[PDB]
């Protein structure tokens, strides 16, 4: 399921920051994924 | 009395004649508003932020949005008519009526198109959000068929792309192309032979869905000289006119208009040098209405 | 009674096979009438629709116009026929009837094509321009190039320049105003092969574009196209002689001959009829089928061609 | 009783003619009974007219020499097969299939072939025969190499098709069974499955550039009554290459009552020996100017 947006809040995570460690951040990449429950 | 009823039959033939010459009837807005010489719409936008607590107040949140409302209205009138010279007008008429009806009918839409057409590109041409796209450097170099479907389609990818991020759904939309370049020239699209059932055109004059929107067309584009659609001007800060330009992209609910009294035909005798006269009229027209986004394609 | 009957079924088959076979009955106006043997219908020089405030009224442009509409009428009676023998005709009912239907259907089609093409060719011998109403006329024909055709006989060698020809055609269209939508451009049977090879090289592909169920093509700068007979024009009238000789519209230099809706006109007496007859001089029976009145007449405007030089 | 076994039979034979059958159509035919010969008009598809109140339309009626080319039977067309009767019992089915096959499909087998073959003969003389691809089939070997120019033949085919004012919109390609691979080759070097080309549903390739297209094996008895000719002043013969084409009513032939059949005893070598019958042959008509296509 492809997303529309990816910007809301909690973003609460250092989206803005390029890295500042936390390589999990926003606008480095698209790779977010999950599973049920 | 009967010569009076005949008019009703002619009117029925007409209205019905506006379709099948129908270019754009659906795929944009319209309303039944009575006596309103004008009408308006919202603008606003889709956007969101953090949320309420039992403390404070919601009131502040709406500062930035700059909500907007927009109104347009009818301009002059819209129609042609025809001067019959008929005794036959009463009867014998099966061929004649058709001929006469067609001649105004297709014309009405043929005015209607551009008025709802070029001004979109205008909305893209001021500095809608914005959009444009191309393939390499010219149509000079690129000539040959089946490539002429390729570069186009290859653009259509990006077309579907920018359809996002400004939101709007992809659920329905259509592109009005130019009959020359029309269809991808159907080759690149369809290097298949005998199946238009596979391309799903149950009449209606419509090629079924492509990636993004839907592809149909009528001849060319012009109205507003008969606004600004400088086919002549190459750039002059505005590139989205014809010459160049491309078969078009329409983004959900960017336009529509208000018609008062629907369509009314007036029948007369103007006897100066004469036979007889009929009159049908349409009061509506428009360009307008603050689209969300839009664009087109050129070659440069 | 039955002998009357063999006659009775006969027409409908002809009518049908006719209607399924033609370059026309569409792509042009067709009137009707009852015992008129003549008629009149309007022309297309001025129209649109437009917009105005109640500042002014129209029709000045309309005052500037020449004529309005002209009439037309019958020319002779039309049929093609043969001389049968009756008993054989009578039994052999699917096979015999089918062969007869085929023969009659060919002839009507040929006559019709010839007549339309001929009136169309015959359209500009006149030279009615150069006198009054600069935008009132009109007509004429030809884009040339081609370097007199002699130097180059190949497939790209021809038709390519012809693509480059009717490239002028659209520009000619709105130049006379008039609607440009359904414009057709009848053309010669061959040499269009050249044009298709010009369109898409290699790549057989000849399905898709050119469309099914019709031997036509969708468009180039809009048009129809149909490969027809009468490489030579409608002289079978159309001058079959002159190299130039006045009319630039011509013989075997001829190609092009393009036009659109509401150029031509015609009418019938009625739908159809037929009869047979006996002449011992020629012995066995001879059919005649009443059909096809008044195919003459024209209204352009429009009306152009391209040749070579 | 014994005949009844045949009676179910023949139909299978009748059915058998159905199929392997190239023509129940794609050309004319007549229903004539008890007559040896028959006829049917070639109307020159030509002429006109709308006229003037006076005229006699004379030489019109002269120049034609137009008549129903009248044609007729040539000998008797059929063949049959010899058997033994153990398979004869209706129980054990299959038997009805092997024999009747070998008969009916064979019935078809020849007529079509000849009524093909004369066409090449249409011009060996002195309205087609015309085309040349490049220089050989010896150069172009693999498929899609042979496909293109093969299609290209059909262009000019449509050329000569015209100007003789005959359509001829209607047709199909009488073609070599193998090398016809080219057809699909240049068309679909994508497939996978020819399968649904959009109706090769019953034995018919749908419209190519114009025409109609089918093809088969046999045709060895291209081929002409003077088939085997290597070149010999006539290049219309076989293995010049492929090429044959024609259109509506170039030919047909006649029928008698029907193919009805029966058996007998032949004490030579035996159980029993069947026979059927057919009245057909040649097909027919005018030099509509059909022909073939070749290379050199």
């Amino acid at each position: 399921v492809e997303v529309p947006h990816l910007t809301a809040g909690g973003h609460v995570f250092p989206a803005n920051k390029g890295e500042g460690n936390v390589k999990v951040a926003k606008d480095n990449v698209i790779g977010l994924f999950m599973h049920r429950s | 009395d009967k010569l009076a009823l005949f008019l009703k039959v002619f009117g029925g033939e007409v209205l019905t004649a506006f379709a099948r010459t129908s270019v754009t009837t659906s795929r944009h807005m319209v309303r039944s508003i009575s006596s309103g010489k004008s009408a308006q719409f919202p603008v606003l936008g889709r956007t969101q932020a953090a949320y309420l607590a039992p403390g404070e107040n919601l009131d502040d949140k709406r500062k930035d949005i700059k909500h907007t409302e927009k109104v347009i209205t009818i301009d002059g009138l819209l129609t042609a008519d025809v001067l019959i010279y008929d005794i036959e007008d009463a009867m014998n008429h099966y061929d004649v009526r058709s001929e006469y009806t067609s001649q105004l009918g297709e014309s009405l839409a043929m005015a209607a198109d551009g008025a709802v057409l070029a001004e979109i590109a205008g909305l893209c041409n001021v500095e809608g959000t914005a959009t444009v796209i191309e393939t390499t450097q010219n149509k000079a170099a690129l000539t040959d068929q089946v490539a002429l479907g390729k570069e186009i389609i290859a653009a259509l990818t990006k077309a579907r792309a920018a359809l996002t991020k400004n939101y709007v759904p992809a659920a329905d939309r259509v592109f009005y192309c130019d009959p020359d370049s029309y269809s991808a020239i159907l080759a690149a699209l369809m290097p298949n032979a005998a199946n238009y059932a596979a391309l799903i055109d149950p009449e209606k004059g419509s090629i079924r869905n492509v990636m993004g929107f839907e592809v149909v067309e009528v001849p060319h584009l012009t109205a507003g000289g008969a606004h600004v659609f400088p086919a002549n001007k190459g750039e002059g800060n505005v590139k989205v006119a014809k010459d160049n330009v491309i078969g078009l992209f329409m983004h959900r609910s960017a336009v529509g208009t208000v018609k008062l009294r629907d369509l009314a035909l007036e029948r007369a005798r103007r006897a100066n040098f004469q036979a007889d006269q009929i009159i049908a009229k349409y009061a509506m027209g428009h360009g307008g209405l603050r689209p969300e986004a839009a664009g087109a394609v050129v070659f440069k």
